[PDB]
């Protein structure tokens, strides 16, 4: 992906996890935690969803045509009536094939995206607490218990409440 | 020990599918969706469009009036559909725009008849013929008038035929070719007849050949047919000293979503936009694979039987 | 403490547009244009493209040389507009393939015509015609000369005409129906004949059809109208028994910008690009939704009446 | 937005800016301020305007062509030249809605990455003197009077003379 | 020091290219590849297609036969080629849809000609000409048989001829149109009468008309060429009283990939899968600026002359 | 670039580099050198010769058509042929124009994307043991022997092994 973070810098996904597209696996003195997130998760359905109806949006209805099948050979006419429909099907079949690789390039992208914005999401609310080990994952350097972990993923974790123990074990 | 770790990811399945994008060929997502509708029952839903079965009726056999094609008499249709079984059953004919006479009958949509009295003067009716059988009676095609000498005489025709409703006519008629200078001169005592049609912007005039044709159910003649339209205010007019197949009336053209396919499905009761030589298929996907012959609120035709559109993220194992 | 703050932002505006999106329907930017022309003033501008304006006159009444049409002899134009209340006023006539003797003088694009002396030998000339009336008095097509009888002999005219420039040469020539077997025989003395124009390339046969019509404007009869190009080196070779309308020249075949279209917009004093029966549009826009008949530098017509490209990023305000 | 800057980390935009596109807003001693910042403006504004500008360059001049309109029922011909006009008239109808969905989509992601780009220069200038709140803003732990601000808005800031002061006012 | 400094880059290059995107339209990478072929070497080559040099022969003058077109006989071909030099000796002829029998003979790829005998009485037949000589010798096309008086009469002929293979089977015949009403008369002592060919499919009437035509390698008359295909259980079916140019047999009508065009390019010893008039071109890319007109796994013409395709990231060169 | 890394905070590329597209530079006590990064010049070729795949290739085969050129006016007739030969070419040269456009752009923007993933994916191997000076170039704050400066490119430096040495010269 563009953004190097689905097969980047996160190594692999999880299988474990099917309540939610994006999620938090933690771990502390009270080990075992995970629990996926909503607003990322809803963000990239939400646009997929949107292309997906935008592709299948349903206009062509049509009535009387041209005959697109011979039986008798005609020459000039008829040469004309098999080109027309020829050169119709080759352009709608280069458009439909164009249409998948760009969607499915953007769905990748942004998809890809909404990891990353997670991941940045996640930094900053932490400030100075924690660093990044690199794959996917904060080591965080003061004691926080499930209540802890939750406020982070409920976007409550106040960072000067622990910015002081967190600063010591960072640099001692 | 003060430790903690908060680990973020995304999900992932033991299954994906395999789509394409614009840098590799195929690369695998959580899931996807199929854009090409190429699978269909093999039958045409009867709905929402009103479906005419022709049997073994061609739609031109049903608009002349071929003996057995009686039950066609002032039908309408949205799609009429022509069967690889039909025959012709009446006295052998000819149309020299057969593809643009079916075309715009076929658009027209219903083959509502409406009598006229021309007002023939001297000569014979109602001609028949063995070649066009309606039991072990001899009879001809129900909407066109085979007029013949009476008394050693054909006088010139002269009819006038004005359209005064508000709506469009479409006249059919023919010329008679027969096949030997002998049946010319029973027929029609006048060694080669004619025939003009003309409205006050058309002129069709046609000089029969007389000659042998394929021999057709005891017959070696045959019958040109045309077909004249007159708008509101125009007029029709014929004259003919022979060999004129005359019309009975005329029939109520119309414009709209009527069409004509051939098929050899079957008609089922259900209900369904889009219809295909091969069947009515489902419209919900914008692009199918079926038939580029299609009728009604249908997917774009394209070459690829399946475009794989991408719902999901990458899809990304572990080992 | 000693702080400082430093945000980073963008501008924003109360006022917003909607615009489509691959994600979303609807989506409100700062700002957007639009794509599509859908507005016309209902006028067609008399520049920069040389219309001439057809009035009571069609393309092929002004061809042929309708007295009512006199005034378009040798105009030339980049735009011919044809208008629905044009009527024919001379002899009685019909053109097969109209359409295209129409289209290919339309894109030619002038009516410049070169007299030419045809030795035509015991024939009368300059055959009139009320119905034809050239004020009060009986005259015929300007650009044509209907032969009859001299003394009541008509000899069968056999007479060349080469092409020595470096041009086509367009001839219009026509062929008379009379009515009556009489009318035939008073016009050119013999019973039906026979009209053979050739060249090196083509090869054109009519032959004469004598039998009654509706008769237009007084008179019994009807001329069907043809054309024959002559390429440089060619030859036109005309042989006739009678029923000739023959041609007094030939027009110049150009090749170029030249069209026609059907409008009853009314000219104005006013440049604009491109023009459509509507009147008129701009052509700043790439996409237009006013008529799909147009004429010049013109958007290219869609479906839709509105296509909005966004032109400023995402608004998002300030309550 | 694809970089989640513009209405993502950014809560709103200024609708009292009105002289640029992207822009600084600052608080310190001498007070309250804010100024348009040029080259992020002028690097969206470009983009747009030469994007809009191949949308319209607008080569399209067609003289004699086809007729459209039929005053009468003539059947094949006829039947092929108008489906010869539809399928062309649908082909390019889908082409203008496609290119306006993909124009602006690349139009909303390409200034929600120029708003990114503006903040990460202003990071990395500001080096060790500065906190990232998570919301636009810069925590700049030392005394910045108007020149020195005017000095981040401008490539120009020497953290090393700010960075004693800042190191200290941030760890203790 | 007891620091490092470590800096992250990426590569340049000196020379660079200009590429359009969809904001500039030209901006710099490092390496870009050519999308628009615009080039050719000037010469068709032979492989992998059957190309068949006609030379001075048209694909109409070898089908019928003409002398100088004998090495075509049975020939067959993926591409015939027609050359700008190509002439016609032999007898005056004019086909009227000669545009639909080239393509449509074209199309089936092949002149391979069975022999019929078609039971002729009362007539002469291998009627020979000044104008077509196969040795200073009088002679015909070869596919073709000149009917004419057998001891000064002329009996009306009546012929069938069943198609009880299981193939389409395509005629080739003519009718002869005199120059004069004595040589009418030398030839088949009747005056003009009519030729009827039938199927029970097709019908086809052609009335010859005397009339003197341009001068051309003797004689001043001139031959209608007409063709007629015959479905497998069908029949053709010839009735006429004179001026038959008669077919000596059927050519086969299959139906595949080949075609025809019209180039003077030479042909050499080489191989490629495009075919332009122009020559042959790689088909390595998508599109090509060559000519519109094709044959073979080709690009895709295009009116651009160029399309850079980046292959590489923006080249910022140093300073 | 919609990554600001190349003609970003990189303010140029480097002719002398041969053997990749991304690489290294470095200065210790011991000298400077230079090093390709094959990973990222990898990822980046690979992309562009796969969408270079999807343009190149078949199938466009057509075998007998309509007639293009006439050496005759026809009239009706010709002027459809002649007007559906001029449609296709239109929307081809479109197509054609479009896809150039829209993949040259892309090509661009993703070649921006693996610089900037380079970068990041540097960063995250150096912890608190170097500092982003905004040019590109990261400064060491340890002693780096030619040995380490290839753990770093090689994915192998521990950063636990330098951090009290780092953390002091970067604190005073
Ligand atoms: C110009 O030239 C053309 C052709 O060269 C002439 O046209 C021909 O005219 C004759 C006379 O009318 C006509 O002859 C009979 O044709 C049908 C054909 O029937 C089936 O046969 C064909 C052909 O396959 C046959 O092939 C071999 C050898 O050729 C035969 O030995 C086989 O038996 C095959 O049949 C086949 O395609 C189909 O299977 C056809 O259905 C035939 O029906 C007629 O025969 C009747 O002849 C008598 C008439 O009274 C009578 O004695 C017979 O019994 C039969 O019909 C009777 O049967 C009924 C009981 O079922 C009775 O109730 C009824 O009353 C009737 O008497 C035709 O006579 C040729 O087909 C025809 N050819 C063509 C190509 O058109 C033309 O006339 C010439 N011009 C002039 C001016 O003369
Ligand atoms: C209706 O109107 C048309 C139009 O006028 C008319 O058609 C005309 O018919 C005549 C008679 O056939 C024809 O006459 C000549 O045509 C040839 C033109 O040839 C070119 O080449 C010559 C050399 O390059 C050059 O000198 C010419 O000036 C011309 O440029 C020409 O070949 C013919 O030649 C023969 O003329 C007489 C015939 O008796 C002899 O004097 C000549 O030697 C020559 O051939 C004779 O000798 C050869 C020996 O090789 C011998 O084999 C042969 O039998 C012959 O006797 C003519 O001079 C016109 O060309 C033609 N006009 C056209 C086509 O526009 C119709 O005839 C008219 N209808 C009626 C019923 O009258
Ligand atoms: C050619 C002509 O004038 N035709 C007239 C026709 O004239 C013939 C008629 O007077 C008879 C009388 O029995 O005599 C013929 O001459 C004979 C005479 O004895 C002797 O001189 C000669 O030796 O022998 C001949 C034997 O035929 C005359 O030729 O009269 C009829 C009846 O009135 C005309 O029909 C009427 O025509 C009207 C329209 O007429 C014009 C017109 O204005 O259009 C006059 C034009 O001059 C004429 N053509 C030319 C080339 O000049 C045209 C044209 O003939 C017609 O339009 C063709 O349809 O007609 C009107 O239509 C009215 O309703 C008719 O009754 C006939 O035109
Ligand atoms: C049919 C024919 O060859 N006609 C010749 C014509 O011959 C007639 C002429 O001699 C008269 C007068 O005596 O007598 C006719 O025969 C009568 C017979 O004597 C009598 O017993 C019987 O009772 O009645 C018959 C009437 O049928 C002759 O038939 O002579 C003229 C003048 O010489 C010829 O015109 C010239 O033709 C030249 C060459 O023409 C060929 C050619 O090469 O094109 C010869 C071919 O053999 C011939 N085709 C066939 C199938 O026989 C063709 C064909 O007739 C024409 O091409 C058709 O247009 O002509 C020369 O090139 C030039 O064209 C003429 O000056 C006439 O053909
Ligand atoms: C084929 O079928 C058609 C069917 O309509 C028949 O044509 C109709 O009949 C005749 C033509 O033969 C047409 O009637 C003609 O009208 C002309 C118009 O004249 C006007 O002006 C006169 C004064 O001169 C007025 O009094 C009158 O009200 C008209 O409005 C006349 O020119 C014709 O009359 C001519 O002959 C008589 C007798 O000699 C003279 O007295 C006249 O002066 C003039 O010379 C004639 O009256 C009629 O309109 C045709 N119908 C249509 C719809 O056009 C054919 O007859 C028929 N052919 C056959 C059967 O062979
Ligand atoms: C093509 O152009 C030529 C050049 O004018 C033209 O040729 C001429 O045709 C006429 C008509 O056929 C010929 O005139 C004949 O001359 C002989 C003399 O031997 C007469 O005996 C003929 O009489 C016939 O017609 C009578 C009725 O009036 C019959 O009763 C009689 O039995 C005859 O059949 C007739 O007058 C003339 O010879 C030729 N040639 C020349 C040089 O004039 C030809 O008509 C044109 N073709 C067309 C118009 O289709
Ligand atoms: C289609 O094919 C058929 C089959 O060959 C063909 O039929 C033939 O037609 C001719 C002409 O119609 C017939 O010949 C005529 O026979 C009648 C008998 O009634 C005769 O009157 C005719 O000769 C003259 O007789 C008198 C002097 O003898 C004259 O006073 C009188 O005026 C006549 O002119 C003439 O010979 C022939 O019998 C038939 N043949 C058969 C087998 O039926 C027809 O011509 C073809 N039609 C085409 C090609 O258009
Ligand atoms: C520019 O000129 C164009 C052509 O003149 C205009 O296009 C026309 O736009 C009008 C909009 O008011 C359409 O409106 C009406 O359509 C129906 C026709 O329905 C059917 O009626 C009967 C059915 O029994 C039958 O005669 C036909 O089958 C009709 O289809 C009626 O209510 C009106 O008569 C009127 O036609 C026109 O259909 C439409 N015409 C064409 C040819 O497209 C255009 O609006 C003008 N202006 C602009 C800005 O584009
Ligand atoms: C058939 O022809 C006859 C004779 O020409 C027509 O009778 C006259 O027609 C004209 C115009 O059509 C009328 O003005 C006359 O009034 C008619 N005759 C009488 C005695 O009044 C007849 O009309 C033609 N046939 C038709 C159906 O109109
Ligand atoms: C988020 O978590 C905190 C602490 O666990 C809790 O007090 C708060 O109510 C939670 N809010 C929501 C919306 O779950
Ligand atoms: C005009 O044609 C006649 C034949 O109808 C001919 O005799 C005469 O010579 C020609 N005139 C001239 C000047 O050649
Ligand atoms: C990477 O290179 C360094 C020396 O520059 C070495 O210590 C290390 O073992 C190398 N990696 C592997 C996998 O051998």
């Amino acid at each position: 992906g563009i953004f190097g973070a689905i097969a980047g810098f996160i190594e692999n996904g999880w299988e474990g996890m099917v309540d939610g597209w994006y999620g938090f696996r933690h771990q502390n003195s009270e080990g075992t935690g995970q629990a996926a997130d909503l607003k990322s998760t809803q963000a990239a359905i939400n646009q997929i969803t949107g292309k997906l109806n935008r592709v299948i949006k349903k206009t062509n209805e049509k009535f009387h045509q041209i005959e697109k099948e011979f039986s008798e050979v005609e020459g000039r006419i008829q040469d004309l009536e098999k080109y027309v429909e020829d050169t119709k099907i080759d352009l709608w079949s280069y458009n439909a094939e164009l249409l998948v690789a760009l969607e499915n390039q953007h769905t990748i992208d942004l998809t890809d995206s909404e990891m990353s914005k997670l991941f940045e999401r996640t930094r900053r609310q932490l400030r100075e607490n924690a660093e990044d080990m690199g794959n996917g994952c904060f080591k965080i350097y003061h004691k926080c218990d499930n209540a802890c972990i939750g406020s982070i993923r409920n976007g409550t974790y106040d960072h000067d409440i622990y910015r002081n123990e967190a600063l010591n074990n960072r640099f001692q | 020990n003060s430790m903690a770790t908060l680990c973020l990811g995304h999900h992932a399945v033991p299954n994906g599918t395999l789509v394409k994008t614009i840098t590799d060929d195929q690369i695998e997502v959580t899931n996807a969706t199929e854009l090409v509708q190429s699978s269909s029952t093999g039958r045409i839903c009867n709905s929402p469009h009103q479906i005419l079965d022709g049997k073994n009726c061609t739609l031109i056999d049903a608009l002349l009036g071929d003996p057995h094609c009686d039950d066609f008499q002032n039908k309408e249709w949205d799609l009429f559909v022509e069967r690889s079984t039909a025959y012709s059953n009446c006295y052998p004919y000819y149309v020299p725009d057969y593809a643009t006479l079916r075309s715009l009958v076929a658009s027209s949509g219903n083959l509502e008849f409406t009598q006229e009295s021309f007002n023939w003067t001297g000569v014979a009716q109602d001609g028949s013929s063995y070649a066009c059988r309606r039991g072990s009676v001899n009879s001809f095609f129900s909407r066109l008038n085979w007029l013949y000498n009476l008394n050693y005489k054909y006088p010139e025709q002269n009819v006038t035929m004005p359209n005064n409703d508000k709506f469009d006519k479409l006249y059919i008629w023919g010329v008679h070719h027969p096949g030997t200078d002998k049946d010319q001169t029973n027929l029609y005592v006048q060694a080669s007849g004619r025939v003009i049609v003309s409205t006050k912007r058309s002129q069709q005039t046609v000089i029969p050949n007389i000659g042998s044709r394929p021999w057709v159910r005891g017959v070696s003649s045959i019958i040109s047919i045309y077909w004249t339209i007159v708008k509101p205010g125009d007029i029709l007019l014929i004259n003919s000293t022979g060999n004129l197949i005359a019309p009975r009336g005329y029939f109520k053209i119309q414009s709209g979503k009527s069409s004509i396919m051939r098929s050899d499905a079957h008609i089922d009761e259900c209900n369904s936009e889009c219809i295909t030589p091969n069947g009515s298929i489902p419209n919900d996907k914008p692009f199918q694979n079926v038939n580029k012959i299609t009728y009604g609120a249908c997917p774009r035709y394209v070459k690829q039987n399946t475009l794989k559109l991408a719902t999901g993220m990458r899809n990304v194992p572990e080992k």
